[PDB]
């Protein structure tokens, strides 16, 4: 009667053995979740600083254009 | 004493270098420039999820020869 | 006679499983976002260099246009 | 019968979406560009850390109301 109280005690105690196993596995793996953050964040500022600097090229271009366009008509 | 640490980019590639644990990170950083080419001023080092101070050493974070180390860098 | 503090016993040790049940749900929700945080590296990283592709290839043109522009000013 | 999932985005951005279990992915990535106008071919979606596949559906990964599912996208 007493003896399936202490064979549930067990039960218990290697649940939360095998808990406290995994619990440590997975710490490695949640360590490398600021890693990727970090290499998502340096690609995506890389990027906007791409785009930012393609628009500003395209301003160049446009206003290059016309300056060459009249000093063509010009002479 | 003098050891081999290992530096995993995302990209997969693993970084071997022999350094003393009272090499400063700039210098890891440097071996890592000598190695791969990128630049040190662009290279972000990982340890237990937290970056590393280009001025501290290896051994004020107890970085051991197993240690995992992660190197996330810009291609600018 | 010792059998209440056995089930008492028992209590106390479901007290910690439902709280180490309880961190491993609030891990496993990081984890499942590691392959996520994965493929957001990769996204940015071809959405870097498709643009820097994108605005080398319009500051060439901006080259070529300035270019073009000082050999026309030689008249 | 006609069930309410949610998209969540790595920024905590979460969308909405009412579907049928028997709906493909193509579908579900259908109604994310109806919603906030993300081409499907650019769009991936995540459950329980499975890419999940244009043709498979909801039914296929077993997609419940309390499902967890991800979104990323291009910044293009």
């Amino acid at each position: 009667q007493l003896q399936q109280a202490e064979e549930a005690l067990v039960a218990k105690q290697e649940v939360i053995d095998k808990l406290k196993e995994e619990a440590a596995q997975h710490a490695i793996v949640m360590e490398t979740v600021p890693v990727l953050k970090a290499q998502a964040d340096i690609y995506k500022a890389d990027f906007q600083a791409e785009r930012q600097a393609r628009e500003k090229l395209a301003e160049k271009k446009e206003l290059l254009q016309e300056q060459l366009e009249q000093l063509q008509r010009e002479y | 004493g003098p050891m081999q640490i290992n530096v995993k980019t995302l990209t997969g590639t693993t970084i071997g270098l022999e350094v003393e644990p009272s090499d400063t990170i700039e210098n890891v950083k440097a071996k890592i420039q000598d190695k791969e080419g990128i630049p040190p001023d662009q290279q972000i080092l990982f340890f237990s999820g937290m970056q590393l101070e280009d001025g501290r050493t290896l051994s004020d974070y107890n970085i051991q020869k197993e240690s995992r180390l992660y190197l996330v860098f810009s291609l600018r």
